[PDB]
Formats: C-alpha cells, structure tokens, sequence
C-alpha cells in the first residue's frame, strides 16, 4: 500500500508515529521503505525494529492473557486466542519474509548482518512461543539464526557492542524459555556480562552507558534464574 | 518472566 | 463482519478483549453486538463506551502529538496527522450511526436514554476538537445532545446517579474546551458537585464510592480552572 | 487538558 510514497517520507512517517505511540502505522510505514529494495542505515534498522517489536509485544501479551484465561477453564477463548495466535503469527511471517527477501541476503557489513540475524532469531523464537503442531522446526531455526548471529558478532564485534549484547541477552532467553536449556541461558548470560565488564574500559561516557544499561538486563535474568 | 532486549 | 457470530459471544469475547487490552476488537465485537438488533443492558452498555472510548482516546492523544509538531513547523506532517484525523472522525461517525440506528430511539429508560445522548455528546465533542472546515454545526450537535441528557437527567435521576455526574463533568468540559464558556464550565461543575454532596447520605457505602469518584473529578477540574 | 469521565 506505500508503493506511492517516497521513502525519505515513509521514514519521516515512522519518525511521527513513533512519536505518536501509533507502532501499527509505523511499522507499516518501514514495511514500505524495506521494499523500496534500498539498504537500512542504523537508524532505520532502528526504527524497523522499535515497530513490529511494539506491535508483536502487544500480541504476545495478549495472547498470554488469553492463553491462561484458556488453561484455567464454550468454544469463545479458545476461538478468540486463536484469532489473536493468528494475528501474530502473520506479524511474525511479514517480519521474516522482510528478512528474507531481501534484507539478510545483502547485509555484508557485521553490524547489519548480526542485526538482521538477530531479528530472524527473535521472530521465530515468537513463533515458538505458540507453537504446537513443527514447534521443532520453528525453535531449530530460531536458534540457527541465533547461532549465526552470535559466530558473526564474536569474530567482528567487541564484547561490549549493544548489538552483540542484546543478541547474548536474547539468545540466552530463546535458550531459557524455548530450548528449556536453563544451565546454557545462564553460563551464556554469565560469560557476555563478564566479557563485557573487562572491555568496558575502551569505552567512551557515552559507550559505556549503551553497554552497561544491557549488561544490567543480563543481570537482571541471572538474579532471576539464580 | 525473564528480559530481552528492549 | 461479525454478523455470524452469536450475540452472546460477542459480548463474551468484548469481556475478553478488555482483559487483553485489546480495545479495537473489543469494539468491533461490541459493535456486532449492538447490530444484533436487540437492547443493550447496563453492563453491555458500559462495554460498547469503555471500547470506544480506549480506541478514540488513542486517535485523541495521537492527534494532538501530530497537530503540536504541525504547528511547531514537507507535506509529510500534515499529510499524517489528516491520516489520523480521518481515521478519528471514521470512530466517531461509526459510534454516532450505532446511536442513531437506532440505541437511541429505543431507549426508553431514563438510565439507557442519557447514557446514550451522553455517548453522542462525547462523540460529536471529539469531531468538535479536529473541526475546522461546519465546526459550528458539530458543536450545536454536541450541545443538544448533551442538553438533552442533561434535561433527562435532572428530572429523572438522583444528583448522585453516576451516569448524571458524568454527564455533567463532561458537558462541563465541553463548555470549557469546546464552547469558551469557561464560566458556564464552572459554574456547571460546582452546581453538580454541591448538589450530589448534599445527597451523598442517601447512598449505601458502595454507591458512595462510586459517586465520590465522580465527584472528585469535579472538583479536579474546578482546582484546574479557579 | 481537564479530566472528562474515565
Ligand atoms: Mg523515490
Ligand atoms: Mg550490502
Ligand atoms: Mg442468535
Ligand atoms: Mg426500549
């Protein structure tokens, strides 16, 4: 539906939505601009990102809403979590397709690379969170994705690069709550906070509070998990 | 539930 | 589009999507409901409004942040907050056609009747706040509705009646807001408010509460205006 | 912003 619009305005657009609490437009809006088939800068990845995580985080919670609702008790939550499933489950689907045609394939710089690879991991991992029927498959390619990304982002990133963080900090919660590996979630917790703690010294007053702010969210699960 | 990236 | 789903789990599903927060299906099943054809009970009622009122409020809140940068300054700006405002008055003519076709002429009871003219009030005031092309003509619409309600209200219901403070509070911000009648706004919210607290000691604990809520909102906006 | 009914 944005075929007609330029894309410097889809990108001012998602800008204004954002702003505007409005993430269904916004990531309607980056939709459009990955299919002008131009390459994101770290700011619209960005922005990408901030979308369809706003709108897939307000399914997920209503799923889970409905979910228990459901596994407390006629056909209406089942059928009404299966609409909301449904719904998300596409989200999901766009999501990929948007990696997969054609954002991975012409990332060739580490930090859009592991980016992308991290939001394919994400994507499934969502997947696999209502996944019943091919949950292996689905959690196998979340965790391929993952595996990449993390290969990538130790041969070409310090360990204190908040991409790299964030992509240990989910990995490690795709290994806690999907692959029901809790001892693997924690050592990998363990070991990036620790890697980054001894690199933090390069850092810039700026650097160093991207990098503590999400090694303070490795922290957090590793309180919760020990 | 555990954090991830936000 | 809801038109072979029971009215019954319409109405259930509504009760889900509040507890998920799902505000726009929450509508779209309340809406359903209402084309059913039948009455709406007390409850049923303050579903439809509580929906409503979480979908317009987010157009509302979205509106405003777009209209504040609009006026701080491409056509990017404008061209989305008209996107918004469009989407705004399509909520606000979707629940007017539910009150016109036809809850309010089938209201009988004095408790349906001033909700729904309330409900119209409402509606028109937030056509009202994006008018500016016939803003008269939506205002007038807005007043007689309240006017009516308000004429309703004071010969059928007691000055604690929630719906009846409600009402007030709201015609009140209508004269404030809408019709620069800041003097009118007062002297309607102080009226309402001494009025119901020469009541209060007619009411069971419980219906204290709920009418001191009001009250409070009242005098919330007496403390903003004085 | 003044509070309507909420
Ligand atoms: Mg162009
Ligand atoms: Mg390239
Ligand atoms: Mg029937
Ligand atoms: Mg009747």
């Amino acid at each position: 539906a944005m075929g007609s619009m330029e894309r410097a305005s889809l990108i001012q657009k998602a800008k204004l939505a954002e702003q505007a609490e409005r993430y269904e437009d916004m990531a309607a809006f980056m939709k459009g601009a990955v299919e002008k088939g131009e390459e994101l800068s770290c700011e619209e990845r960005n922005l990408l990102s901030v979308a369809y995580k706003n709108v897939v985080g307000g399914q997920r919670a209503a799923w889970r809403v409905l979910s228990s609702i459901e596994q407390k008790s006629g056909p209406e939550v089942r059928e009404y979590r299966e609409k909301v499933e449904t719904e998300l489950q596409g989200v999901c689907d766009t999501v990929l397709g948007l990696l997969d045609s054609h954002l991975i394939k012409e990332a060739g710089d580490a930090e859009s690379r592991v980016f992308y690879l991290k939001m394919k991991g994400d994507y499934y991992r969502y997947l696999a969170e209502v996944a019943t029927g091919d949950k292996k498959r689905i959690i196998d390619s979340a965790r391929s994705a993952y595996q990449e990304a993390m290969d990538i982002s130790k041969k070409e990133m310090p360990p204190t690069n908040p991409i790299r963080l964030g992509l240990a900090l989910n990995f490690s919660v795709f290994h806690y709550e999907i692959a029901n590996s809790p001892e693997e979630a924690i050592s990998l917790a363990k070991t990036t906070f620790d890697e980054a703690m001894a690199d933090l010294h390069t850092l810039s007053e700026d650097s160093y509070k991207d990098s503590t702010l999400i090694m303070q969210l490795l922290r957090d699960n590793l309180t919760l998990w020990t | 539930r555990p954090s991830s990236w936000r």
